[PDB]
This record gives C-alpha cells, sequence and structure tokens, in this order.
C-alpha cells in the first residue's frame, strides 16, 4: 500500500514528496489501473512520478525521450542511486548496443529502466526485442517524456512521435505515462489522442495560480503621465517595509533596447534608480548591471526579452510593452514574488504596441516559412499572441484568463486582480478605450 | 466523477414542441463533443444531432429544420429545441459527453467519456 511507497521513496531516493500533487500522481501510476498525464514544470518532480513506480513494479519500464542530452543527465544520477538503468541510442557502439539487446532477451534481465529514443523504439531492428518482452509479461510501464512533441500545435513537433500511438496499442497490458512541462488544452487533446491513451486518463497538471501575485492592466492611451504612473507603481511595490525604507527589487520589460535605455533614465529622473539591460551592452556591462540588481545596489532593472537569475524578493514586474505570447507574459511576469510575500504584476497596454508586435510576430513567422515551409505551429504562434490581447481588452479575472489559456481550473482569486477588486473601474477603463478608439 | 442528467421531456401532441436541457456536473473545463441520441422502443439507438466545443452543429436528416442544438456557454449546458414533433420522435433521449476534460484547482484531473441517465419523450 502507501506503506511500500514511503519506504522505497526513503530506502532509495532518501525522502516526503516536493508537493501533494507530485505525491498523488506517483500513487496513481503505482495502482497501474489507468494511463496518466503529468504536466509539471522543470522542478523535475515529474521524473520521480515514473522512476519510483518503475522499481515497485517487478518488471521493465521503457522511457521514450527525444534527445541524448535530456536522457544522459538522468541515467548518470539514476546509476549513482544504485539503480539498474540503461540508455539505448545509436550514439552507442554496436557491441554496447548488442550487449543490451541480449540483456533484454534474458528471462530476468539486469535492466529495470530502459531510456530509448523514439528513433530506436520505432526501428524494426528493436520490435522483436519488444515483442519478446511483451510476450514474457516483462513490460511494467511505457513512459513518453516530451509528450507535447506529438502535437503540431506544440512548439517542437516530431514526426517520429506519431509512431508512438501504434506502440502504446501493441503494449496494451502495460500502463502508459506521458509527461511534458508545456501543454495548452489543444496539446493535451493531441497527446491523449495521438498516444492512444486509455480513459479514464488521470491528469496531474501543476496550476499556474499564485495567491501572492496581483495582476492588473493599464492603458498607456488613458494616462497623462505614463512614466509617473510607473514610478508610483514601483514605489508602492518597493517600500512594503518602510522601516527598512526601500525593501525589495523589480523588473521592467521592453521590446527594444532604446525603450530600455530611455525608460531607465525616465525612472532614475523621477527618483527610482533603474539601469538598462540589453544585448546592445558589452558582455562586461551586462555582468555588472546584473550584479548591482542582484546585490540590491540598484532596486530596478529595465530589460529586453534577453533576461538571464532567480531572485526571491522581486516585489514587481512591469511590462511596458505587451509580450509576444501569453506564455512569455506568464513566464516573465512570474519572476515576481518567489519568496511568497506579496508582489505586483502590471501590463501597460497600447493598441499601437499590439499592432507593432502583431506585425513583428508575423514578419519572423514569415522568415521561418521561407527557411523550412508551413507549420501548424505558425498558427499557434499567432494564437499565442491573440490570447494576451484578449487578456488586456476583455473584462474578467486576470488570473482566470491565464488559467483558461493554460488549461487550469478557475483559480481562488480573493480580490487578487484589478477586475476582482473593482469590476467597475475596469469597465470604466475599457469603456474609455472604446471612446478613444 | 461526472454526472450527465437530462431534463425537459414529457408527453406532447403532434406538431408541438419541447426543449431538452442536458446538465453536466463536476469540475468540467471542456467537452470535445456533446451529442443527442434517442432510443425508440424496439429500434436501434439513433444519432439525432451534435455540437462541438466552439459551436459547430450537425443534425440527422430525419430531424433537420425541426430540431436545433445550442450551448449556454455561461451555463455549461446544451439544449435540443425540438419543434414540429411527430410520433416517430417518441423515444428516450440521452447525451454523450465525449472528450470531457475535468480539472480541480489542486491540479488533479481526468479525461473520459460520460453517458446521460435519459428523459422520456412521448408524442401522441
Ligand atoms: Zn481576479
Amino acid at each position: 500500500p502507501e506503506r511500500r511507497v514511503r519506504s522505497t521513496l526513503k530506502k532509495v531516493f532518501g525522502f516526503s514528496f516536493k508537493t501533494p500533487l507530485q505525491e498523488s500522481a506517483t500513487m496513481a501510476v503505482v495502482k497501474g489501473n489507468k494511463d496518466v498525464f503529468v504536466c509539471m514544470p522543470t522542478g523535475a518532480g515529474k521524473s520521480l512520478c515514473y522512476q519510483l513506480p518503475a522499481l515497485l513494479a517487478k518488471g521493465i519500464t521503457i522511457v521514450v525521450s527525444p534527445l541524448i542530452a535530456l536522457i544522459q543527465d538522468q541515467v548518470d544520477h539514476l546509476l549513482t542511486l544504485k539503480v539498474r538503468v540503461s540508455s539505448l541510442n545509436s550514439k552507442l557502439s554496436a557491441q554496447e548496443r548488442k550487449e543490451l539487446l541480449a540483456d533484454l532477451e534474458r528471462e530476468k534481465p539486469q535492466t529495470k529502466i530502459l531510456y530509448i529514443t523514439p528513433e530506436m523504439a520505432a526501428s524494426s531492428s528493436f520490435q522483436p526485442t519488444l515483442n519478446s518482452l511483451v510476450s514474457r509479461h516483462l513490460l511494467s510501464y511505457l513512459v513518453v517524456d516530451e509528450a507535447h512533441c506529438v502535437s503540431q500545435w506544440g512548439h517542437d513537433f516530431r514526426p517520429d512521435y506519431l509512431r508512438l500511438g501504434a506502440l502504446r496499442s501493441r503494449l496494451g497490458h502495460a500502463p502508459c505515462v506521458a509527461l511534458t512541462a508545456t501543454a495548452t488544452p489543444q496539446v493535451q487533446e493531441d497527446v491523449f489522442a495521438a498516444l492512444h491513451l486509455k480513459k479514464p486518463v488521470a491528469i496531474f497538471k501543476t496550476p499556474c495560480f499564485r495567491a501572492n501575485l496581483f495582476y492588473d492592466v493599464q492603458f498607456k492611451e488613458l494616462i497623462s503621465d505614463p512614466y509617473g504612473n510607473l514610478k508610483d507603481f514601483c514605489l508602492k511595490a518597493l517600500g512594503q517595509e518602510a522601516d527598512k525604507g526601500l525593501s525589495g527589487c523589480g523588473i521592467v520589460y521592453c521590446r527594444t533596447r532604446e525603450a530600455c535605455e530611455q525608460l531607465a533614465i525616465e525612472l532614475s529622473c523621477r527618483g527610482v534608480n533603474a539601469k538598462a539591460y540589453h544585448a546592445g551592452l558589452k558582455a562586461s556591462e551586462r555582468t555588472l548591471v546584473q550584479n548591482d540588481w542582484m546585490e540590491e545596489k540598484v532596486p530596478v532593472i529595465v530589460a529586453t526579452i534577453s533576461f538571464g537569475v532567480d531572485k526571491a524578493n522581486v516585489r514587481f514586474v512591469a511590462h511596458w510593452n505587451i509580450a509576444k505570447s501569453m506564455a512569455g507574459y506568464y513566464q516573465e511576469s512570474g519572476r515576481a514574488g518567489r519568496d511568497g510575500k506579496p508582489s505586483w504584476c502590471r501590463l501597460y497596454y497600447s493598441r499601437n504596441d499590439r499592432d507593432q508586435v502583431s506585425f513583428l510576430i508575423r514578419k519572423e513567422v514569415a522568415k521561418l516559412q521561407e527557411k523550412r515551409g508551413n507549420k501548424a505551429s505558425d498558427k499557434a504562434t499567432i494564437m499565442a499572441f491573440d490570447a494576451l490581447v484578449t487578456f488586456c481588452e476583455e473584462l474578467g479575472c486576470r488570473h482566470a484568463a491565464i488559467a483558461k489559456y493554460f488549461g487550469d481550473a478557475l483559480p481562488a482569486c480573493a480580490k487578487g486582480c484589478d477586475h476582482c477588486q473593482n469590476p467597475t473601474a475596469v469597465r470604466r477603463r475599457l469603456e474609455a478605450l472604446e471612446r478613444s478608439s | 466523477q461526472v454526472q450527465l442528467v437530462e431534463n425537459g421531456g414529457g408527453c406532447v401532441q403532434a406538431t408541438g414542441s419541447l426543449r431538452l436541457s442536458c446538465a453536466a456536473s463536476g469540475s468540467i473545463f471542456s467537452i470535445n463533443r456533446m451529442t443527442w441520441y434517442r432510443q425508440a422502443p424496439g429500434k436501434e439507438r439513433e444519432w439525432v444531432a451534435a455540437i462541438t466545443s466552439g459551436g459547430s452543429t450537425n443534425y440527422a436528416d430525419s430531424v433537420k429544420g425541426r430540431f436545433t442544438i445550442s450551448r449556454d456557454s455561461a451555463k455549461g449546458t446544451v439544449y435540443l429545441q425540438m419543434n414540429s414533433l411527430k410520433p416517430e420522435d417518441t423515444a428516450v433521449y440521452y447525451c454523450e459527453a465525449y472528450g470531457t476534460y475535468t480539472l480541480a484547482p489542486t491540479g488533479e484531473g481526468e479525461y473520459d467519456d460520460y453517458w446521460g441517465q435519459g428523459t422520456q419523450v412521448m408524442v401522441s
């Protein structure tokens, strides 16, 4: 029961789990009555969800993953924990390969966990191995890492992943586990269908929502002093501990380097000390600006997309300019409030920005269509931007807008965004943008 | 798990009208396809009409024009407006929640198909 999981967790990996979801996922795999989908971030709790259950299963767990870099890093650690793991890749000498194929044909092989590429898992040079494993009831779990590579609406589509659906079907008796860090509901639809996962598919999706972050849009068009507004936002967010004076630090995001340089100046003039970070600076300059921010010499950094970090006391992230994508806005904005203390996330929206960026997306989508040809991904790129304009231009819980797009349940807002806090002033400010249209 | 429960059925006269309401319970995020089936006594289950998430609708020929399927997106509920009824239409009507994505704010979810309880529909 739960009894065994605790001990095997402790005995081997030397652990309680990083979260109670990570827990619930792992337990479900173990019951092995169901396929399961795990969308968790790069915290790497996901790995345990298939690794631990593999040991308790008294058979072999195959683990499909797209590239060696990804595989190698784990197998090294898995060994170090004295666990019988094996990578099968064509970067391997014929002898090492053939050693392993031999091992797999043994009643009771050494290998517990086999890390394969989709290439090999597809190759007919491996199907007989696979057949014999199946027939000898030796396959405990099929695992597919980077599951999202099966989706053309995903950022990283791989035709090889299409063969994996056929594979799951052959390996019927075994539970299948799919993992990715990044899936829109459309990508989850593709994953469940393409990999022929079996209902009820149990899902363990890390929620986007963070209580301690306060989300609001401002319209640069409806604003006398934009620069002044920003400084007041920065002021409120810094000095949440006035006995210290200025507590915390903050990021301002811009599309262009000149915007950064200029906005750094305007802020510094108004009495909020900000230095610009962009690829335009010598590398030396960048390492120094990063330092000052990181060691609180300078409370505010003004940066382009090129921001290298993991500070805990980020009291605010302001987007001066709309981001290329909902996901990039989530990623970038979420650099705030890692310490768990209150933080402020603000988007400054301009229809001229929307237009300026909408074009640059399409222009850099065109540069790819010339380089390689058309992709359903190119539609998703534009869809990724459309979702953020909708975030700005509609009335609704800002947190819930994000959770809808990613595929989370309705979040526990608690007057944690502009619209949840005063629905009517948001109505006012939208109405206002319609008049100025 | 999830509940599909149908409402709005009864006995009505030929050339009359009903509007069926299919209610889906549980933490539903989305439903790929909701479809209306009717089971006439002594006949095979008949496919009536259906609506995709994003509102694409299609109808059996036997009911085109007479019937219309609709989504109160707000409500998370589908409706089959049946006008110009006939004794033929007499049957039990149920729903199929195909590709039903269910999610809690814990992160703990499912994806599965669900079948409705049914509601009686009699036409004199
Ligand atoms: Zn809200």
